[PDB]
């Protein structure tokens, strides 16, 4: 059901752009600017793989289900699990 | 309720001419309620929800 | 480029204020409802004043038309005849009275410009002529002509029509036939629309605001007769089955302050009736 | 007696047999024999198709 | 103005209280003159707006 | 739709006619304000 | 771009629930900060599924709040949507956006929760089509379809009942004719007690929003056509309706048995609210209304007793005025009273199990949640027996 999914994903207020990065590392199905975030999400796929190894090898009983990236300029409130990492850059206010 | 306790007593002279002002107070209350009924009936049933 | 203008004409409601509500308003009590816009005339929209004006009835709306129709307005005055279908007896009357309005309107303020004969009549003999090609035979039009394109609003009541007086398709064929005949006589194309339904108006109106449209008659309810698809063969097939052969009587088929008394008068009357 | 006549006329306002009379008479004269169809609860009704 | 129109139907209710002779004639013809009053105030108001 | 007896009321045509004319009068001066 | 293979990979079976998690947690993450006693608790309303929904009953959430089925009688306001509206909401996040949409293919009328299930929801319709939903996942299709023959119902299911425990999973579905059918809560094929509410007079009992005794008691009190408190049992020597204690008028739109005992006795009492423009007190030894409450202006529709303070009810009316009364404290006046938006004719009232807050339902959509922070832990058994004695001394002359 891509209707309710994309609906509640991009329809959410201030959501600039989500990145549904799969194992492939390419956000072809997302609401970010694909020609700019394709390589971004691929590089971040490798480094988030580094982060998965870190968080899951030092403390193996700690998964990664929600990454509230509180930056100085954007609310990248990523929504992960063991399957994806919804890297979503969202408007702060 | 107080009037309801001794409705029939409102005949005897000591009870006839001694409560009339309080009686008029409740008459005003009754009149207000009758007017509220007028306001309610003017809002008829099919016009209402 | 330059701006445009649209003159919409309607009768007994039938979807006029709502029609312009569905173009892309406070109330409706004195006609002339202005409509400023930004029209995409094939390339961009730079806040082009394609002013549309709402007009219904006959009780002195020429002042409104004066603020609406002008000298340099007529070449693209995409006039719209609006008539519903719920009360066809009032619809036949509506299109007839509005036809009289447009004829006397052309014969009222459109006749003094002399260049419009060999200019506007040529535009008519081009307009209704180029109407049948570039879309989708002998469109018998009247003596009149202006950018006529009839769009019948309030057509989302076919079920209400068969629920009231149709129960078959006689009122969906005879009425379609003769009104399509009237519209082809006006030099227009019979278009139907409803409340957010029958999307076929942006094609031709955007085609003349200076993206084609097909044509079928199997529908018979949401009757789409686009540019030049109007003739008298399909309508002959429509107003013949189950009705009389070319009828004119089907139209007729679908078609306490007491007193007070006196005193001296009543007293003398009482003495009179004393007996 | 003032409020008495007030409540009396307002009680007379409740005499609203317009829609009531319309509903009763229309229901009687319309459904006087409407439920007389005892054929079945499955009938035939189609058009030319 | 609308408040006094409500008072006009209030007077209609006052006429519904008891028996009259030309009650709809009285109301409706005064309403015709009210429409003439509306003509005076309407031309003044429309010219004002 | 009314459960009363004021059938001889003011008018069944007056009330919203004034507001309709006032509405178009407001539409002109407000929508063509730009 | 071209993503059909990714529609199967990305938008797979288990990944749709994960996408529901992503949408839910980010839409909940919307409450992000900067990255440098009448109180009216809450109110909820969907502008797409709750819009103009003329309803008479829903499925509240006393136990486990912040998720309550708004099983709306789907009006024709949205004909281009699935005909049936059931909306659980999120009071914990306080949102009204159409996230937890739920729908059927008929007029959803009082789709209560199923027995032993928070996800499975049971519900009758206008034609007695009881449907069901097992939302273990985030699904919405009514997975069950009740047969609608002669023994079944074709009239609105007023108030379906859940009787028993894990052994006896009984369901009492009733039509307007009063045909009771005790469908088992596992199979929708045979209703166990599929009989008629036979009473002393008019066996075809025109039931109207009956009520269910506290304590798994079968001595139900059916609200009916003109008050008509039908007191009976479903089985035993009086399987049909034994009697009708009445004195209330009109179709009962609200009736409720004993509340949750604070410090009182069992208090075998109940109350009724209907077209008599009021509520009337009752018990098990009356046969007449124990105490007819104030006949307010308009149809008093619902009424409900509070669990914190058992001796206090709440009732709205035809002019939307909630009046919660504790006659052991506020006798002639209600304990708290507040109107709704305007003065409409509402239909539901339901106390929160936590008490000191209540979720009241309007009969056209929006649901208000008022707050009343007054009661504390107090032994109201004394005031209970004393006020019962006062009424017992007032009725005499």
């Amino acid at each position: 059901e891509v209707e309710e999914t994309l609906k509640r994903l991009q329809s959410q207020k201030g959501v600039q752009g989500i990145i549904v990065v799969n194992t492939e590392g390419i956000p072809i199905k997302s609401t970010m600017d694909n020609p700019t975030t394709t390589q971004y999400a691929s590089l971040m796929h490798s480094f988030i793989l580094k982060a998965r190894s870190t968080v899951r090898d030092i403390d193996p009983q700690n998964d990664l289900t929600f990454l509230r990236i509180r930056s100085k300029k954007n609310e990248i409130m990523v929504a992960p699990d063991k399957d994806y990492f919804l890297i979503v850059i969202q408007n702060p206010t | 309720r107080i009037f309801s306790r001794f409705n029939a007593l409102f005949v005897r002279p000591h009870i006839r001419g001694a409560i009339r002002e309080y009686q008029t107070q409740l008459i005003q209350r009754v009149k207000d309620d009758i007017e509220s009924l007028h306001d309610k009936f003017k809002v008829q049933y099919p016009q209402s929800q | 480029p330059s701006g445009k203008n649209i003159l919409v004409f309607g009768e007994d409601g039938s979807g006029k204020t709502t029609l312009m509500t569905k173009l892309q308003h406070g109330k409706k009590g004195r006609g002339l409802e202005y409509l400023y816009l930004s029209v995409h005339d094939e390339d961009r929209d730079d806040h082009t004043r394609c002013n549309v004006w709402i007009l219904d009835g006959d009780l002195y709306h020429k002042g409104l038309l004066k603020f609406a129709v002008s000298a340099e307005s007529l070449p693209e005055t995409l006039v719209i005849f609006v008539a519903d279908m719920s009360r066809p007896w009032t619809v036949m009357e509506s299109l007839q009275k509005w036809a009289s309005v447009l004829r006397e309107h052309i014969d009222k303020m459109k006749i003094p410009p002399e260049k419009m004969r060999e200019l506007e009549r040529k535009f008519v003999k081009d307009f209704q002529d180029y109407m049948e090609p570039e879309e989708g035979d002998n469109v018998l039009t009247h003596n009149l002509g202006i950018p006529v394109l009839v769009v019948c609003t309030k057509c989302d009541a076919v079920s209400v029509l068969e629920k009231e007086h149709d129960y078959r398709d006689e009122h969906l064929d005879f009425i379609q036939s003769h009104l399509r005949r009237f519209c082809l006589q006006y030099g227009a194309a019979l278009i139907y629309t409803s409340v957010k339904e029958e999307k076929n108006l942006d094609l031709l109106y955007k085609y003349i605001v200076h993206f084609t449209t097909p044509a079928l008659v199997v529908e018979k309810d949401a009757v789409f007769i686009p540019a030049g698809w109007d003739n008298e063969k399909k309508i002959a097939i429509l107003h013949e089955n189950f009705t009389t052969v070319k009828p004119e009587d089907a139209y007729e088929d679908f078609i306490l302050a007491a007193e007070d008394e006196q005193v001296f008068l009543m007293k003398q009357q009482s003495l009179l009736a004393k007996q | 007696q003032k409020l008495k006549q007030d409540g009396d006329s307002f009680r007379m306002k409740l005499n609203t047999q317009e829609i009531f009379d319309d509903w009763a008479r229309k229901v009687q004269q319309r459904n006087l024999g409407v439920s007389g169809r005892i054929f079945t609860i499955e009938s035939t009704r189609v058009r030319g198709r | 103005f609308s408040e006094i129109l409500n008072r006009v139907q209030k007077a209609v209710d006052d006429l519904n209280l008891h028996s009259y002779s030309n009650l709809p004639i009285w109301v409706n013809k005064l309403d015709m003159e009210i429409e003439r009053i509306l003509g005076v105030r309407l031309q003044a108001g429309l010219r004002a707006w | 739709r009314n459960a009363l007896t004021r059938m001889p009321d003011g008018p069944v045509a007056l009330e919203e006619s004034y507001s309709a004319v006032m509405g178009i009068v407001s539409e002109v001066e407000q929508y063509v304000k730009v | 771009l071209t993503e059909e293979e990714k529609q199967q990979i990305l938008h797979s079976e288990e990944f749709l629930s994960f996408f529901d998690h992503s949408t839910r947690i980010v839409e909940r993450a919307l409450s992000e900060q900067i990255n440098i006693k009448l109180s009216l608790n809450r109110q909820f309303f969907d502008e797409r599924w709750s819009k103009h929904r003329v309803v008479s009953c829903l499925d509240w959430s006393s136990q486990y709040p912040e998720l309550l089925v708004a099983s709306y009688n789907n009006n024709e306001d949205a004909p281009h949507e699935p005909d049936g509206v059931a909306l659980v909401w999120n009071m914990k996040y306080k949102k009204t956006t159409p996230e937890y949409v739920f729908h059927c293919q008929s007029a959803v009328m009082s789709a209560t929760f199923a027995k032993f299930h928070p996800n499975l929801v049971v519900g009758g319709t206008y034609s007695g089509q009881i449907v069901l939903w097992d939302n273990r996942s985030n699904k919405r299709t009514p997975v069950q379809r009740t047969p609608l023959s002669a023994a079944a119902h074709t009239h609105p299911v007023y108030c379906v009942n859940v009787v028993g425990t894990q052994n006896a999973h009984n369901l009492i579905s009733i039509s307007t004719d009063g045909k009771i059918c005790s469908w088992s809560l596992d199979m929708l094929s045979h209703p166990q007690d599929s009989m008629e509410l036979v009473h002393k007079q008019s066996k075809a009992v025109a039931v109207t929003s009956m009520s269910f005794p506290v304590g798994d008691v079968n001595n139900f009190v059916v609200g009916s056509e003109e008050g008509s408190v039908y007191t009976a049992c479903r089985h035993g020597s009086k399987a049909g309706i034994s009697e009708m204690f009445e004195g209330h008028q009109g179709p009962i739109t609200g009736i409720h048995c004993h509340a949750a005992v604070g410090a009182v006795d069992f208090s075998h009492l109940f109350v009724t609210s209907s077209f008599d423009w009021t509520v009337k007190l009752w018990s098990t030894k009356n046969n007449k209304p124990l105490y007819s409450f104030e006949d307010n202006a308009g149809y008093v529709y619902d009424v409900m007793w509070s669990p914190t303070h058992p001796a206090l009810f709440a009732c709205v009316d035809g002019m939307g005025r909630l009046d919660l009364w504790n006659l052991n404290n506020d006798t002639e006046v209600p304990t708290a009273s507040i109107s709704v938006e305007g003065n409409p004719a509402l239909n539901r009232v339901r106390w929160t199990h936590s008490g000191r807050e209540i979720a009241v339902g309007d009969s056209e959509g929006q649901i208000v949640i008022y707050d009343v922070g007054e009661q504390i832990a107090v032994p109201r058994n004394d005031e209970w027996a004393r006020f019962g004695r006062t009424l017992a001394e007032i009725n005499a002359n």
